[PDB]
RNA sequence: AUAAUGAAAU
RNA sequence: CUUGAGUCUCGUAGAGGGGGGUAGAAUUCCAGGUGUAGCGGUGAAAUGCGUAGAGAUCUGGAGGAAUACCGGUGGCGAAGGCGGCCCCCUGGACGAAGACUGACGCUCAGGUGCGAAAGCGUGGGGAGCAAACAGGAUUAGAUACCCUGGUAGUCCACGCCGUAAACGAUGUCGACUUGGAGGUUGUGCCCUUGAGGCGUGGCUUCCGGAGCUAACGCGUUAAGUCGACCGCCUGGGGAGUAC
């Protein structure tokens, strides 16, 4: 991220624009994952878990909307 | 693989025409050329066992065919191996 | 969605393109997802391979910090 | 005979030996019973970062048929000349003569 | 001394320290300060107010040069990354530029193993 | 942050 | 004899295998400039490094290990496994329309090959981090978990060893039996409205009917209904141990 604060900009909108630059990078979030080593078989493991999670979700909340709570 | 003009000129070498692709003769005779041609990359190349399945699946191939023809036809037979130079 | 390469029937995605390899990095320099575009596996593949033709070219930057 | 592209890139300082260059190249490839289907000379280009300090290079794209000795003697060629910083060539499966995109919209 | 009227502030943001440093644009040095050596220890030297206490500080160190203008680098983190610029911003600089340069490798060196506690 | 143990029967 | 099994002609997708070159980001070390009291680490600490000038910031050089983003319940391989870019050698799979041979097939005791990590031998190499080992700590103790260091090994050439919860805990081949929603990769036709419809093959993920099952569950990729050949079991310990 390079901001270039423009002709009668102020501070705080430099600010916000350089901030959400950042997390559009994703800077912090790799910083965090490279600190400590992870074996294949953890990393696997978790790429499954995460898909298996969100298809069973999907299936809940789309046959959640048929029956009434009152 | 051959390429297109070695498979024509053996083709027409051992089939009885052109368009005799089927025959026992011609299958033996593409395989051992293709089997005498490897020679050459797996005295360079001695650790591509991935490589070395196919040319093995080649050597099978050919020992059925020739006793199919052995069983069925002993003169064409003679007359094949020796025209391929193959004994042990 | 909306896939440009299959709409214009292209064969090959051409590393010396720049002006069209351009859309598909972020500023930073990096290949953008396929669900945000809306591209086709192939094409995808065929894209990552050429951008990197251009990147060794120099033709196209790796980092925006160089 | 098989092929190929190439492009190679050339210090900025040198380039009053660029026709020469492509000249000899030319001749190399023709003697052996080749063909060129496409040269081109695009000139001096604002290089994306920099390579041995330098940026601002000159850049040759050419297409051509040939046998496989001949693409090897000019590879060796290149690695030994101290003008050429960067090559690269590439197989097709056919033969190309459009124009390229460098010279429609320069 | 000598005047210079611009200048860069290079922010090392990590999980246990503020690092602040003022240079020319040619990277030599004038002035420094951190958070642990402004007052704070141990589980008071990770916070964002110790890291705006070091920015003042280094900001009062070099006012001999008479700056005007500075450029921002950023790198870490810690927190600590955006008290340092609103700090700085505060005691009176103009600024013109803010950059993140927090290295990142393409697949290098093995990292350390997992913490078990 | 760490942080042990409890005979056999009714 | 042509329906099983093979050969020939044109194309397509792929981290399939062996050899050789090369690029960019980052860590460590060496030699210089600016600058001056702290740095590093934890739940809290001190062992350690530092006024003999560290940490931070900028310029030049050396070395060897791995390839962010793309990247997905995505692809390839008999299994073990395989990921930057370029060239040389090489194995398998799939589709359309034809021609050709004529049962040339399936399974396999003994036999022969391939076979993750660690380990062994000879010769090289060695950023990073790491059994063993040494020192701060915590504790009633702490031959541990946590912190600061650190060598065998992890890398390369050739040769041994033959084991894993080597797992879908499910041997290989062939035929038959209601449905729904997706992924990836070929191919034919067009009312015509040239951006959309209607079909037909290969591989793969999830739900569920009849049947089956001790239950949990499996369900056209069967653990349903049948046929051909092989491997294995017979109460728990002693023991996959002794000779």
């Amino acid at each position: 991220p390079v901001i270039k604060v423009r002709e009668n900009e102020p501070f705080d909108v430099a600010l916000r624009r350089f901030k959400r630059s950042c997390e559009k990078a994703g800077v912090l979030a790799e910083v965090r994952r490279r600190e400590f080593y992870e074996k294949p078989t953890t990393e696997r493991k978790r790429a499954k878990a995460s898909a298996v999670k969100r298809h069973a979700k999907k299936l809940a909340r789309e046959n959640a909307r048929r029956t009434r709570l009152y | 693989s051959l390429s297109t003009e070695a498979t024509a000129k053996i083709v027409s070498e051992f089939g009885r025409d052109a368009n005799d692709t089927g025959s026992t003769e011609v299958q033996v005779a593409l395989l051992t050329a293709q089997i005498n041609h490897l020679q050459g990359h797996f005295a360079e190349h001695k650790k591509d066992h991935h490589s070395r399945r196919g040319l093995l699946r080649m050597v099978s191939q050919r020992r059925k065919l020739l006793d199919y023809l052995k069983r069925k036809d002993v003169a064409r037979y003679t007359q094949l191996i020796e025209r391929l130079g193959l004994r042990r | 969605k909306f896939c440009r390469f299959t709409a214009e029937g292209v064969q090959e995605i051409d590393y010396k393109d720049i002006a069209t390899l351009k859309n598909y990095i972020t500023e930073s320099g990096k290949i953008v997802p396929s669900r945000i575009t809306g591209t086709r596996a192939k094409y995808q593949r065929q894209l990552a391979r050429a951008i990197k033709r251009a990147r060794y070219l120099s033709l196209l930057p790796y980092t925006d910090r160089h | 005979m098989r092929h190929y592209e190439i492009v190679f890139m050339v210090h900025p300082d040198q380039s009053e030996q660029v026709p020469g260059m492509i000249e000899r190249y030319t001749a190399a490839i023709t003697g052996a019973e080749g063909k060129i289907h496409r040269l081109e000379d695009w000139g001096r280009r604002q290089l994306a970062y920099p390579i041995n300090k330098l940026h601002k290079a000159h850049y040759v794209l050419m297409n051509v048929e040939a046998p496989q000795e001949v693409i090897d003697e000019l590879e060796t060629t290149f690695r030994f000349n101290d003008a050429v910083i960067r090559s690269m060539v590439m197989r097709t499966k056919h033969a190309v003569t459009e124009a390229s995109p460098m010279v429609k919209a320069k | 001394r000598k005047q210079v009227s611009d200048g860069v502030a290079h922010i090392h943001a990590s999980f246990n320290n503020t690092i602040v440093t003022i240079t020319d644009r040619q990277g030599n040095a004038l002035g420094w300060a951190t958070a642990g050596g402004s007052g704070f220890r141990g589980s008071r030297k990770s916070t964002p107010f110790a890291a705006q206490v070091a920015a003042e500080r280094c900001a009062d160190a070099v006012k001999e040069y008479g700056i005007k203008n500075l450029e921002v680098m950023v790198k870490g983190p810690g927190p600590g990354r955006e008290s340092t610029i609103r700090a700085l911003n505060a005691a009176g600089f103009r600024i013109t530029n803010i950059t993140d340069v927090t290295p990142i490798p393409h697949n290098g060196c093995r990292p350390p193993k997992k913490r078990r506690v």
